[PDB]
């Protein structure tokens, strides 16, 4: 029983989604097959699996795992939410797919946190992450404890900052800074791309989000204008981890293989391949 | 019941001082006016290799001791701390059999129930023990006496050595495991195995006494040492990145709650508080 149902989610450069070849109708080069359930309409539950192609840093990690740990897989893209949120005590997203046994594992830009760890097991971290703050170069903010964030209405006009809600970053803010949280929600960004445009055009002063993605975005920013505060400072340091079901038989070999890739330089090679930038 | 904790001397994660005449620990305070939490930690004094080890109560404090106290309060366990008898972190050495030394050996033999130290998570050790999620991410860097001009890991004095420029690490440590395992570093490993030190403190001292030209070790330790001893500096950034975790036997009934508590401490800023108090 080594053919594994695996869930993922697009988030460049960790997981990038492409249309399947026009001539071949197959996935070529550094890509793997990944399916996405797409609804026929909104008056039906009927839908179809669209054959897509997946690549990126987490996909090269999956390719290495599949080969070392000796398993084959049916990779699919989550459609019920994103990374993972507990809604009315029910987990949706990649976490939910694992919790409710639709996937043996979740591979992607998935943040290890305490509440997720109570319902799934996480492998060893394969990428360092946590929370970073993106700003226009030279913006004077000390960190998450800056009074501009903690007590925003103590400033005229108040500092404008948001996150992409429903992920590990919003959860942390909610749990740690209740005033900052309720204030920020009017600045909720639909995604990273909307947030970068809002920052670049002066509609937002700071963007609080996943450190690994923000470091990537800063390194590729046109004109190197958008930066992370501090020397790429990280609050509540954590990592991306592979989510597995509680008591998973696969965890042991996945942890050892990941640590093997770390020690070998294989992990450093993927970082050079997918995560380095000009800034 | 009462967990046996093993640790190692390693500033600034674990400071080790003699007790006062009455067997208590000197009352100290941070510049922040807060009391320094100290624990009695038994261990040998005469560190001479191949010599008898006379165990005496000593005083233990630091990043890892504050971390132990938090874990013990959260999970509601009592404990007793001792310093690793051979003064080593731990490697698997060939005897037909293979054996773990240092804290690794003590954990596997039952002399300790938990390792609470700057213990590097690597494949070799994870094969035999349970590591918690990391409490610190750091890496490897090189320590030199100010005025020594090395570029880093790719310097010709390191890659193509001679007895003119002596470089080393700590014996029976994860850094030793790292250089031995990676064939690309065998030239370095062969030079290092002729000059490796018993402890990080002896190696840091040897760099000061111009007896060691470069010390390859943990950045969390070397950067703290550079910031305190202005005559020593690190060269370059990190050439490898590694994390520290809590060590337990694979059967430990504390392993899930240890990781959950470490995640809780990272998420609520407790771990960052410890970093500010002891490191930055
Ligand atoms: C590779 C990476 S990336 C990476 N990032 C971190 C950063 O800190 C944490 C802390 C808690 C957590 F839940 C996840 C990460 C630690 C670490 O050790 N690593 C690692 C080595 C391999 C893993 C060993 O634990
Ligand atoms: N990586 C995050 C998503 C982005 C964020 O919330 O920072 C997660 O797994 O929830």
């Amino acid at each position: 029983d080594n053919h594994l149902s695996i869930v993922t989610l697009e988030e460049a450069p960790f997981v990038i989604v492409e249309d399947i070849d026009p001539l071949t109708e197959t996935c070529v080069r550094n890509t793997v097959p990944c399916r996405k359930f797409v609804k026929i309409n909104n008056s039906t539950n009927e839908g179809m699996n669209v054959k897509k192609c997946c690549k990126g840093f987490c996909i090269d990690i999956l390719k290495k795992l599949s080969r070392t740990v000796k398993f084959t897989y049916d990779l699919y893209l989550v459609t019920n939410g994103k990374h993972g949120k507990k809604v009315n005590n029910v987990w949706n997203g990649m976490i939910g797919e694992v919790v409710y046994q639709r996937a043996v594992m979740a591979v992607g830009s998935l943040t290890i946190n305490e509440e997720r760890s109570e319902v799934v097991d996480f492998s060893v971290p394969f990428v360092e992450t946590g929370i970073s703050v993106m700003v226009s170069r030279g913006t004077q903010v000390t960190g998450l404890s800056d009074k501009k964030f903690q007590r925003p209405h103590d400033y005229s006009p108040p500092f404008r900052f948001g996150t992409v809600p429903n992920g590990s970053t919003e959860r942390n803010i909610r749990n740690n800074y209740p005033y900052m949280h309720q204030y920020m929600t009017k600045f909720n960004q639909k995604g990273v791309e909307d947030a970068l445009v809002s920052l670049k055009t002066g509609k937002l002063d700071a963007f609080i989000y996943d450190a690994a993605v923000l470091n990537y975005k800063a390194g590729r920013d046109e004109g190197c204008k958008l930066v992370t505060i501090g020397s790429g400072y990280i609050f509540a340091t954590t990592g991306y981890g592979i989510a597995l079901q509680k008591g998973s038989p696969w965890k042991r070999q996945i942890d050892l293989a990941l640590l093997q890739f770390v020690g070998d330089g294989e992990m450093e090679e993927l970082e050079t391949l997918w995560l380095t930038g000009i800034c | 019941t009462r967990l046996k904790i093993v640790t190692i001397h390693q500033e600034p994660f674990v400071y080790v001082k003699p007790t006062l005449s009455d067997g208590t620990c000197k009352e100290e305070f941070t510049v922040n006016g807060d009391p320094v939490k100290k624990v009695i930690c038994t261990g040998p004094n005469d560190t001479s290799p191949g010599s008898p080890r006379h165990t005496v109560p000593q005083c233990c404090y630091g990043f890892c001791i504050d971390l132990l106290i938090k874990l013990a309060r959260t999970m509601n366990f009592t404990y007793e701390v001792h310093l690793v008898a051979d003064g080593k972190f731990g490697t698997q050495e060939r005897v037909n059999k293979k054996e773990w030394n240092g804290m690794m050996g003590e954990l596997l033999s039952g002399q300790a129930d938990m390792i609470v130290a700057p213990l590097t998570i690597n494949n070799e050790r994870a094969q035999y023990i349970e590591f918690s999620k990391p409490f610190k991410y750091q890496g490897l860097t090189i320590l030199v006496k100010k005025g020594t001009r090395i570029t880093g890991i790719n310097d010709p004095r390191l890659r193509n050595p001679s007895d003119k420029f002596i470089y080393a690490t700590v014996k029976q440590s994860s850094v030793d495991i790292y250089f031995r395992r990676q064939v690309e570093l065998s030239t370095m490993y062969r030079h290092m195995e002729k000059h490796n030190y018993e402890s990080a403190a002896e190696a840091i001292q040897a760099v000061r006494d111009n007896k060691l030209h470069a010390f390859i070790w943990d950045s969390a330790v070397l950067e703290f040492e550079a910031s305190q001893k202005c005559d020593l500096v690190t060269t370059g950034e990190l050439f490898f990145r590694s994390g520290f975790g809590i060590g337990m036997r694979k059967d430990s009934p504390w392993k899930q709650n240890v990781s959950l508590s470490i995640l809780k401490s990272h998420e609520n800023g407790f771990m960052e508080d410890l970093d500010k108090t002891w490191v930055r």
